[PDB]
């Protein structure tokens, strides 16, 4: 009955080193609907890390947005870590700026 | 045009860490414009589109406390189908709705939806004819016989022929001119290397609204369909989404491929390939 | 506005 997240990780705004911009782990085709997501910079939690309000689409499945404050480095890694009880382990998706 | 005003309600048993949380979400056109949230010590009705702003305290105060009545409908539901399921008492189990109507430009009732699905797979619906239900399971088969009983597709029928047409019309004179709204995509090609002598064209398509887009990619004039990437449309977080269509491809024959960008937005489509800057 | 859900 259980249904695995599927993970998007990208910034708002196409990537520039040195401009701010916003990072999104957007998180879809989920049930049930509690989740946790943690937002990862060079392997740390980072700590204001927004969520929109959960919502379901016509399948059933959950859905939300999480998004934090980033200014992008060439060599600073970013990553969105999951729990989920359809998955064994965390799932971890880096940000890839080409994506 | 068609318009809709549709209801997504949740309600999640959380055994031991409180009460059911409870959320009723209304969509005007796909567009979310009310919120009622139960995880709070005075739960209320609130705005999320501007236009909703001008409805007066009465109507705040009515569908506050419906929405609290229908929380505590559902308290006892969740507990109903422990029962009908023979589950547990301590594990978290969900119930959803969609309920709502859709309506022509004649203004007359399209479809009419009251949709149930318990831990995420379908219960009971109401069917097309707004007269009979259709029941997933044998638990659903039980729900159905006391609602035809009881004539609850009769009264569903009185409220999607009625009060659901009528407040969709209430709601679309108030926010029509924002719900209107179109953002066309902005595109434009990315190159990224590969290994040997291939690279990957990104057609990017940016700050658009709404979320239904086509992208393609064409080759001697035809659509390449296998060996194409794509992503999921996704929200920017202001309002727009962002979508894009990579192909890998030779090197040095990058100006052979073509992007072409579809949506409403745009009377003509966008054809664009890559362009090295200078 | 929402309809008034029956119990199921």
């Amino acid at each position: 009955i259980q249904k695995t997240p599927q993970i998007q990780v990208y910034s708002r705004h196409p990537p520039e080193n040195g401009k701010p911009n916003i990072l999104n782990c957007y998180v879809t085709q989920f049930h049930p609907p509690h989740i946790e997501i943690q937002m990862l910079k060079n392997g740390k939690k980072i700590p204001k890390v927004e969520m929109s309000d959960m919502s379901f689409s016509k399948d059933w499945s959950f859905y939300i947005l999480a998004h934090t404050e980033f200014t992008p480095t060439e060599t600073d890694t970013y990553a969105c870590r999951v729990k989920h009880d359809s998955m064994a382990e965390p799932k971890t998706v880096y940000w890839d700026r080409d994506m | 045009g068609p318009h809709s005003l549709r209801y997504f309600v949740t309600a999640v048993s959380r055994p031991g860490l409180g009460e059911p949380r409870y959320m009723e979400v209304g969509y005007v056109d796909d567009t979310e414009f009310v919120r009622f949230d139960s995880d709070a010590e005075n739960p209320r009705y609130e705005p999320r589109a501007r236009w909703m702003e001008q409805e007066g305290p009465e109507y705040w105060e009515r569908e506050t406390q419906k929405a609290k009545g229908n929380e505590q409908s559902f308290r006892v539901d969740l507990r109903t189908l422990l029962g009908y399921y023979n589950q547990s008492k301590g594990g978290s189990h969900t119930i959803q709705v969609i309920s709502g109507c859709e309506v022509g430009s004649d203004g007359r009732l399209l479809r009419g939806y009251q949709q149930y699905a318990y831990d995420g797979c379908d219960y009971i619906a109401l069917n097309e004819d707004l007269k009979t239900w259709t029941a997933a399971d044998m638990a659903a088969l039980i729900t159905k016989h006391k609602w035809e009983q009881a004539g609850e597709a009769e009264r569903l029928r009185a409220y999607l022929e009625g009060t659901c047409v009528e407040w969709l019309r209430r709601y679309l004179k108030n926010g029509n001119a924002t719900l209107l709204r179109t953002d066309s995509p902005k595109a434009h090609v990315t190159h990224h290397s590969r290994p040997e002598d291939k690279v990957t064209l990104r057609c990017w398509a940016l700050g658009f609204y709404p979320a239904d887009i086509t992208l393609t990619w064409q080759l001697n004039g035809e659509e390449l369909i296998q060996d194409m990437e794509l992503v999921e449309t996704r929200p920017a977080g202001d309002g727009t989404f962002q979508k894009w269509a990579s192909v890998v491809v030779p090197l040095g024959k990058e100006q052979y491929y073509t992007c072409h960008v579809y949506h409403q937005g745009l009377p003509e489509p966008l054809t664009l390939r890559w362009e090295p800057p200078p | 506005r929402a309809v008034i859900f029956a119990n199921i």
